[PDB]
């Protein structure tokens, strides 16, 4: 039934930025709250930023704060990741994601980011 | 280390509550 | 990793005033002179303002100068492109592009832009 | 209708040079 | 020794946007912390929301989240407010000021919203 | 409702507002 | 009969930013091209920027051509000058002046910009 | 090192000409 098609990422110098982006099918995209989240590996699973179904309240985890936005374009169904000021620490595959589903287990491809030291 | 909402991973404070987070960030 | 999100375009009436955006990610935005560049259906892409690296030095297309203005903030990673004085030959797409790469033809997205009357 | 540079299209006079093409405009080519 | 040039109001209808801009001169812009506050005849003043210096946090009033975005350019000495969905509650003057100096009582001109029903 | 604000900026203070952190947070020569 | 006066130098630190202003009355100013000078002592006075009277064109002396940013206006009778990327090299006074009379030595007080390094 | 516009000491290349810096810069 979901769709999560995400792409955007690559390689990148400590300092530098990617833009993520998701676009979204399969369900009411505007009827959810959506998060990115990362995935390095050995590591816990962080959820990085997360936008309410309207835009109107964002969530960051604090590591993130000041460097990345979250931002949804619920005309094109789609969800947007800048990322600025990328550190090392930041080098993971992200994902994109219905609140809602996460516990569900299914995910899309993610985008994969590395950021040199 | 700390306890986070069982659906989307997001972290709890001594403050939330899951009525608040549940209305917030996921529907009815 | 070449991002490049242009927004600002819209429709104008004749005379009037437009600023253009362009965000870029992926690369060593201060490495690179920056082009904004425009296509209008039917006709070719041209090159309509340039911008140094370290904007120490500028190019303007003969229809344009004295009406648009480029300028680059390095600290945001953005281009923009002033536009005063619309006349209705300045309707098209408008498109922001690393000088060097242009030859390879991968463009964003774009913004339109429509004069009227 | 005039040549252009064929990497980044910007028009070439009389007064341009490859040379101060490339120096002020390029850094990869 | 301070001045506090503001710009971008005018007369809108509900649901409708408008972008305001105040360039700053007279102290070392990119040390301060800046708010947008708002006054209208005869009510209390409102910080309306604030950027700190880095650009890292901001604030909003609750009945302005999710419409209303602060922004800087510390390159132009200019903080932003853009404001979206404007309804008839947003009336009044807006004036940008450091945060640090509120109490000393020296404001700009201010620029003037209306937004009608 | 009114409530006590910092009285610099007039920023709205709550519950758990502190001196400390809005100050740290805020504020530059203060 | 011409009226200028300066404001907005101070002490800042290399790397920082400076928005300078002034005031101009006691001719038609947007009859006018403005200009900003600076004068070091034992110096050559330069000329750093210049916007013709409508502001359609600008000139930069090479050595700060995209760190400054000249502009005007009209209604205000204003000029302003933004300068990023501060250097040492760049420590003077400032003076702002319509073109025309530049050599008829009538100078407002000026304002002191001093960078550190 | 460069001569300049005697009234506005704008620097002159030797592109520049009387006429169109008059033009540009000492008219309305
Ligand atoms: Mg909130
Ligand atoms: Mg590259
Ligand atoms: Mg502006
Ligand atoms: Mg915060
Ligand atoms: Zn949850
Ligand atoms: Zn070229
Ligand atoms: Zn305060
Ligand atoms: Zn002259």
């Amino acid at each position: 039934r979901v769709q999560l098609v995400e792409s955007g990422g690559g390689l990148v110098q400590a300092g530098g930025s990617l833009r993520l982006s998701c676009a979204a099918s399969g369900f009411i995209f505007d009827s959810y709250a959506m998060g990115w989240y990362r995935q390095a590996p050995g590591k816990e699973m962080e959820l990085v930023a997360a936008i309410t179904s309207s835009g109107s309240s964002t969530y960051y985890a604090d590591s993130v704060k000041g460097r990345f936005t979250i931002s949804r374009d619920n005309a094109k169904n789609t969800v947007y990741l800048q990322m600025n000021s990328l550190k090392p620490e930041d080098t993971a595959v992200y994902y994109c994601a219905a609140l809602d589903y996460v516990i569900d287990g299914y995910w899309g491809q993610g985008t994969q980011v590395t950021v040199s030291s | 280390d700390v306890y986070k909402c069982e659906i989307c991973k997001m972290p709890f404070s001594v403050y939330s509550t899951l009525e608040k987070h549940m209305k917030k960030w996921h529907s009815d």
